[PDB]
């Protein structure tokens, strides 16, 4: 049961003994393997992610987790190399009981859709997590509901799995084949190598539509079929839209397909402010897509800024307004909307 | 991802 190691942690340079037990496997995947454990000193639950190797690719997940401190991002407590094939790296992370994907599935299996209030809360904290990494120029590049940790009582969301994460710098190129296929932005389908962090915003728009539809909006069988799925809703891209996604890409004609009206994409009950926000996220043109802070300020979230807002269980909402100056870097003037009067000072 |  009990296991002991020495690791530095986030804050200092102070390797120290930490002991954990009751270890259980959570899952296997592209991220490696994640275990649950109890830290012996505090009794707190933790998640432990194990991954590697140099392979020919430039991983970055450490050096990104050490830089981040956000209530909507899972925190890195500790890390420690170990045996287990080759050496092994372990990241010790905050444990969170659920994922948005699992909770969205629980509603779908009951032929229920996730309540809008949870759609607003979950989507708002994701964009807030996105605004924070994007202020550092960092792009998550794998925004999918499986990577959205969630505490069901508090409705707190925590972005996780930064194993695809990269700090984008103009003029450096980046692989096009990145991001789970269903959430992959069209620029990536077109082979663009100069893409911005706007791809995460496209992915967040896929998550939003999925939370409204109860199933993924663009389930492609291939990268090429992913573009067909998008076209069936967005309709055929038109130059310059193709040009804005990939300036060097050229000949695409493709039968012209009329866009499906956005009101017909979603069930009739869907509130227009959710449909309208989605239209401003699922744009072909990356520059047309909203910034995360611009999404937070969207009217779809106005209910979260009301003074008389409570979770359906009656608990207070998680903190939504404790913005840092860094978090507001993209547009500090937006704070007047983002911070409602009752939350000021 | 990117190689190298
Ligand atoms: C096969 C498979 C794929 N995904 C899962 C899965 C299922 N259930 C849960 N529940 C959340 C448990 N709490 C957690 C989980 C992770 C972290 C962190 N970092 C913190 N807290 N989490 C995952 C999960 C989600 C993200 C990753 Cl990177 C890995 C896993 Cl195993 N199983």
């Amino acid at each position: 049961v009990t296991t002991v190691v020495a690791t530095p942690g986030q804050g200092p340079d102070r390797p120290q003994e930490v002991s954990y037990t009751d270890t259980k496997v959570i899952g296997n995947g592209s991220f490696g393997v994640v275990y649950q454990a109890k830290l012996c000193d505090s009794g707190e639950l933790v998640a432990i992610k194990k991954v590697l190797q140099d392979k020919r690719f430039k991983n970055r997940e450490l050096q990104i987790m050490r830089k981040l401190d956000h209530c909507n991002i899972v925190r890195l407590r500790y890390f420690f190399y170990s045996s287990g094939d080759e050496v092994y790296l372990n990241l010790v992370l905050d444990y969170v009981p659920e994922t948005v994907y699992r909770v969205a599935r629980h509603y779908s299996r009951a032929k229920q859709t996730l309540p809008v209030i949870y759609v607003k809360l979950y989507m708002y904290q994701l964009f807030r997590s996105l605004a924070y990494i994007h202020s550092f120029g960092i792009c998550h590049r794998d925004i999918k509901p499986q990577n959205l940790l969630l505490d069901p009582d508090t409705a707190v969301l925590k972005l996780c799995d930064f194993g695809s994460a990269k700090q984008l710098v103009r003029g450096e190129p980046n692989v096009s084949y990145i991001c789970s296929r269903y959430y992959r932005a069209p620029e990536l389908i077109f082979g663009a190598t100069d893409y911005t962090s706007s791809i995460d915003v496209w992915s967040a728009g896929c998550v939003l539509a999925e939370l409204l539809l109860g199933q993924p909006i663009f389930p492609g069988d291939s990268g090429v079929d992913q573009l067909v799925e998008i076209i069936k809703v967005l309709g055929t891209p038109t130059r310059e839209q193709i040009r804005e996604m990939n300036p060097n890409y050229t000949e695409f004609k493709f039968p012209q397909i009329k866009a499906h009206p956005w009101t017909k994409v979603f069930r009739p009950r869907t509130p227009p402010e959710a449909i309208a926000l989605c239209s401003r996220l699922l744009e072909y043109t990356p520059t047309a897509r909203l910034t995360p802070l611009e999404a937070c300020a969207h009217s779809f979230f106005d209910e979260l800024r009301d003074p008389n807002v409570k979770l359906p269980n009656g608990r207070d909402t998680p903190a939504l307004f404790n913005f840092t100056t860094q978090e507001l870097s993209s547009n500090p003037p937006l704070a007047t909307i983002l911070i409602p009067p009752h939350a000021r000072i | 991802v990117s190689r190298r």
